[PDB]
């Protein structure tokens, strides 16, 4: 599985 | 507390991936956002999440409610270690303090306020 980065936009 | 994240993969293996991700990116922390048993709220198409180490609780609370995309009524809890976090904290604050041996912060969602419940 892959990590998706969080963002405030 | 339980976690799909972990039936699916051992700790060795958790281990190296949250080790090499936070050699990686010193400044942000690796996040399982799973949803509570009993929860009656919508799942979630993901739930490894590399989080800005900067970012407050709160913040990383409205960034989760969009991708669940909940309505205005429905209430949303969070918990770390059976605990609702603190607010004002940031997620780096909050993984120094409650991050496992896998170098992973462990995060549940509800709409109860009691984790089980």
């Amino acid at each position: 599985s892959t990590f998706t980065n969080i963002s405030l936009a | 507390m339980k976690f799909q994240y972990k039936e699916d993969h051992p700790f060795e293996y958790r281990k190296k991936e949250g080790e090499k991700i936070r050699k990686k990116y010193p400044d942000r922390v690796p996040v399982i956002v799973e949803k509570a048993p009993k929860a009656r709220v919508p799942d979630l198409d993901k739930r490894k999440y590399l989080v800005p180490s900067d970012l407050t609780v709160g913040q990383f609370y409205f960034l989760i409610r969009k991708r669940i995309h909940l309505r205005p009524e429905d209430a949303l809890f969070f918990f770390v270690n059976n605990t609702i976090p603190p607010t004002s904290a940031t997620m780096g604050q909050l993984y120094e303090d409650n991050h496992e041996e896998d170098y992973f912060l462990y995060v549940a969602y509800s709409d109860e306020s009691v984790y089980g419940k």
